[PDB]
């Protein structure tokens, strides 16, 4: 519920309210980092969706948040991807990416890949139970 | 241009003849052979050793008689009709001029300018251990590529014989390990025209396009199936043996 905003206050208010439940279950430890991240989500999101936005439209975000710590939060944000942008702040032009592509590559033939290695789960597993009866019919 | 059958039953009874002829490196097994030329594909029907000698010593000596024919066309004709000459074979695997001469007697026997025939009596690397040759001009003589037909009734008798893809790939080096020497051959041979001639489809590589794409694009649904190739055995072989043993290690009735 937070966490679909991850609105820090609103956020916390939850742990605020549910520490001890999440003590309860050490969850605690958890959240205090998706706290910004869902706010870095939300900053990719409806957003990112120009080849920019601006330092300060980007920044208004932060400008409902901070600022240049924006510099910060968006390398910040822009450190572990999870989002794909660029600035210049010579530019002050925070240049948000495409994300963009098509299954040229051998992406999707990875997913093949990844469905062609499972080509031996349950083909393989029919002969890992194959036996079963087969072999104790003999008994 | 007028390229060929093999009939297979010439093959084997060529090294026969070779086999009987006890032929060796030194000698070729030499004999007619028979088929219908006219067509821009002749047929091999058959074929016949022509009793012979060779020298290489002296290449232009050797001793052959036509008179074989004669009497064997007639057979032949007799025989069959469609006899008609072809061409004529030896064994090789290699020519000698003299061959040239030799040709040039069937020209009398033939329609067309006749027809060579190589064999490897050894049978030794490939596809064929055979060449088929007509002379030409500066001479000329030519390769014109062949094969066998059917025959299925070879093919059949042929099945009681015998008895997926790397080999595919094997071939890969071969030819360029000859080319590239083939030119240094040559190159250093003499040190022909024909190697430039090659030279130019050489471009014909590092030719891919993003057309690569489209086989990426392709090979995609190609593993599609994947799914699907062993879903059936995902779902099949598994839930197959939970009917038979439920049924079987709780049978154990009395």
């Amino acid at each position: 519920k937070a966490v679909k905003l991850g609105d820090l206050k609103k956020f916390t208010s939850t742990i605020t309210k549910y520490k001890q439940l999440l003590l309860k279950d050490d969850t605690y430890q958890l959240c205090v980092r998706l706290r910004s991240n869902v706010i870095k989500t939300g900053i990719r999101i409806i957003s990112l969706t120009y080849k920019k936005i601006s330092l300060r439209d980007i920044c208004l975000k932060l400008n409902l948040d901070s600022e240049q710590t924006v510099e910060y939060m968006v390398s910040r944000a822009i450190r572990d991807g999870v989002i794909e942008a660029k600035i210049n702040h010579e530019d002050g032009f925070i240049e948000t990416t495409e994300l963009l592509n098509i299954y040229d590559s051998e992406d999707p033939q990875q997913v093949f890949d990844e469905r062609i290695k499972f080509a031996n789960q349950l083909h393989d597993e029919y002969l890992v139970s194959m036996r079963y009866p087969e072999d104790k019919k003999t008994q | 241009h007028e390229k060929v059958t093999i009939a297979p039953l010439v093959l084997l009874s060529a090294l026969d003849h070779y086999e009987r002829t006890q032929t060796k490196e030194n000698k070729r097994c030499v004999g007619v052979i028979l088929g219908d030329a006219n067509s821009s594909t002749i047929r091999v029907t058959n074929s016949f050793a022509l009793p012979f000698e060779e020298d290489e010593k002296n290449s232009d000596v050797w001793f052959l008689d036509h008179n074989y024919i004669e009497n064997m066309n007639e057979m032949c004709k007799k025989i069959n009709a469609k006899e008609k000459l072809i061409g004529w074979y030896h064994s090789g695997p290699k020519l000698r001029a003299s061959d040239l001469k030799i040709n040039e007697l069937f020209k009398k026997y033939t329609q067309n300018n006749p027809l060579l025939l190589i064999v490897d009596v050894k049978q030794q690397g490939v596809g064929l251990p055979t060449d088929a040759y007509v002379a030409i001009e500066e001479k000329t003589f030519l390769h014109l590529p062949c094969t066998i037909e059917a025959e299925e009734a070879e093919e059949i008798g042929v099945e009681h014989l015998l008895r997926i893809r790397l080999t595919n790939q094997l071939k890969s080096l071969k030819g360029l390990q000859s080319k590239l020497k083939d030119v240094v051959e040559y190159l250093d041979k003499v040190i022909h025209t024909i190697l430039g001639k090659l030279q130019d489809v050489f471009n014909l590589n590092n030719l891919q396009k993003a057309l690569t794409v489209k086989t990426n694009d392709e090979l995609m649904v190609i593993y599609i199936s994947n799914l699907v190739r062993s879903i059936i055995a995902f779902d099949d072989l598994i839930e197959n043996k939970i009917q038979n043993k439920k049924i079987q290690e709780q049978r154990v009735k009395d």
